[PDB]
């Protein structure tokens, strides 16, 4: 049921919703600011929604505001936004950031679901922190970063989205943490002009299970076709250097990707797609004799122009087993190193093409796949 | 207790009287000016009585010619530091809460007035508080800041410091 409406001032509010659906309108007098100092409000029962909106950027949170009972917080400035909510907000489930070619550093609670938009972000930095869920999405990119949980994790997922239509190198991509990872970058350069994307690092946490990072499909730029090169990918367990502790991350996805790495104890499962460069697979730095040693390559539509290398098997314990699975669309992996491998395994229902493969140590090869290798 | 009035000051001079019920006396800031102000009065009536004295300016006294009486709690909190002395006037005042954002306290209360002194991100910045009733102190993010409780007026009652460094600075 429909609720009120509730403006507040230039001066301190005290502002108690009803048991409905409030709207919290935090907006402009005159150019000045209505989300001031001392400001209480509180939603009520019923979905309650704060507003804040102003032409100044967003620079704090008030000194004595307290905000409760409100579940939606939307905040959108005309300049940049500097915001921590993990104090004096309270009942928060989603924080939602909005500038347009302006930066962007937000800190939100660990019960707090934050969406993070940034339009024509071009060389402004985006870094945020905190949150239940966090939810980056950025259009217009150029050499501006993104960052997220360089200081505190996020309690649930991560998923970023950075498009680029410029021809300025996207900034980096950064993620700390969370218990599963998403970074899609896109390229919408114009034809007979390169882009080239992002690099990527995800350094897990003890909760990071599964990676992915996606790009646009590397290309030559031609007067038909637009150039795109794909950037690096470090995705690296939170574990990966210890001798006892046991990893998490045990799947990553790449759709696209330019020298990729992965290093986890925990890893079992990578599936791939796109244009690929090379990929280094690590499993950490456990001292213990591992016993699961089966790695899975579930592919789909893959071209690599360089090696998949079980960067672990020359020195120390690899994988003995491989199963590479071809799915939907064709795939050639133009080499594949595994030097502790000793039985091979190509299923799946679209062709599986290993132009070279260098592994000394098997001694069985078996294809299913019903397509063909 | 019933419930009763919210009575927002404002930055002309107030003379505010609450009602025979609970009511809460809001002393903000408008667009940045501080709303107590030179010859308030506020007089809070029969119930139990909260004046929330919010402002980004220092707090470092009354206003000149303000009278305050019959509001049984306050609460001070400024977006600077906070020097404040209540052991005189503020007749029927018996809980005094100050607190701080990376700024110094120096904060003494009648010997009937339960004090509570809170400071975030001290870093630095001293608190020292001097007289009430019981005392707490109640402190983090402090560096090389000091704590000092009772060095010009004893607490009446119990005194209980909490007092917490995540530095390298030695406390
Ligand atoms: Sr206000
Ligand atoms: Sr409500
Ligand atoms: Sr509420
Ligand atoms: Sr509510
Ligand atoms: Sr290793
Ligand atoms: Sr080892
Ligand atoms: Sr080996
Ligand atoms: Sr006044
Ligand atoms: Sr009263
Ligand atoms: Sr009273
Ligand atoms: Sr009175």
């Amino acid at each position: 049921v429909s609720g009120s409406t509730l403006s507040l001032t230039t001066g301190t509010d005290t502002l108690t919703g009803t048991a409905n659906n409030d709207t919290f309108v935090a907006g402009e007098v005159a150019g000045a600011a209505t989300l001031t100092v001392g400001d209480t409000l509180s939603g009520g029962a019923g979905t309650d929604v704060l507003n804040w909106v102003q032409a100044a950027a967003v620079t704090a949170l008030p000194t004595g505001v307290t905000i409760s009972g409100i579940e939606t917080m939307n905040v959108t400035s005309g300049a940049a936004i500097t915001l921590n909510t993990s104090s004096g907000v309270t009942g928060l489930t989603a924080l939602n950031t909005n500038t347009s070619g302006a930066a962007q550093t937000v800190t939100a609670g660990a019960g707090q679901n934050l969406t993070a938009t940034t339009a024509a972000q071009a060389a402004n930095n985006v870094a945020v922190d905190g949150g239940a869920n966090v939810t980056v999405a950025s259009t217009g990119v150029t050499s501006g970063t993104t960052t997220v949980g360089a200081n505190s994790a996020a309690s649930g997922t991560v998923s970023v989205s950075v498009a680029n239509s410029s021809t300025t190198t996207t900034g980096a991509i950064a993620v700390t943490g969370g218990t599963a990872v998403t970074v899609a970058q896109t390229a919408g350069n114009a034809v007979n002009t390169t882009l080239t994307q992002a690099d990527v690092t995800v350094t897990g946490n003890s909760s990071t299970t599964a990676v992915t990072v996606t790009q646009t499909a590397a290309a030559t730029a031609g007067a038909t076709v637009a150039g795109r090169v794909n950037g690096a990918v470090t995705i690296t367990d939170s574990a990966a250097a210890s001798a006892t502790t046991a990893g998490k991350i045990a799947t990553v996805t790449l759709g696209s990707f330019g020298a990729a790495t992965i290093d986890s104890s925990a890893l079992t499962t990578v599936n791939l797609s796109g244009t690929g460069t090379s990929l280094g697979i690590g499993r950490g730095a456990l001292t213990a004799t591992p016993t699961a040693n089966t790695l899975t390559l579930n592919v789909n539509g893959l071209t690599t122009t360089g090696a998949i290398t079980d960067s672990e098997a020359a020195a120390d314990d690899g994988f003995t087993t491989i199963n590479i699975a071809g799915s939907t669309a064709s795939s050639t992996i133009a080499s594949l190193v595994a030097a502790d491998a000793t039985t091979l395994n190509i299923s799946g229902d679209a062709r599986v093409t290993i132009t070279s493969h260098t592994a000394a140590a098997l001694t069985g090869i078996t294809v299913t796949n019903s397509v063909g290798a | 207790g019933v419930s009763g009035s919210t009575l927002s000051l404002t930055t002309g001079t107030d003379t505010l009287t609450g009602t025979a019920n609970n009511d809460t006396f809001v002393a903000g800031e408008v667009a940045g000016a501080a709303t107590l102000t030179v010859g308030d009065t506020l007089s809070g009536g029969a119930g139990t009585d909260v004046l929330n004295w919010v402002q980004a300016a220092a707090v470092t006294a009354l206003p000149t010619g303000v009278t305050i009486s019959g509001i049984e709690t306050m609460n001070v909190t400024s977006g600077a530091a906070i020097t404040l002395n209540t052991s005189s006037g503020v007749t029927g005042l018996t809980a005094l809460n100050t607190n701080t954002s990376g700024a110094a306290q120096t904060v003494t209360a009648g010997a009937g007035q339960n004090l509570t002194a809170t400071t975030a991100a001290q870093a630095a910045n001293n608190v020292a508080v001097d007289g009430g009733a019981n005392v707490t102190v109640a402190s983090t993010g402090v560096t090389s800041g000091t704590t000092t409780v009772g060095a010009n007026s004893a607490a009446s009652g119990t005194v209980s410091v909490s007092v917490a460094n995540s530095s390298t600075t030695t406390t």
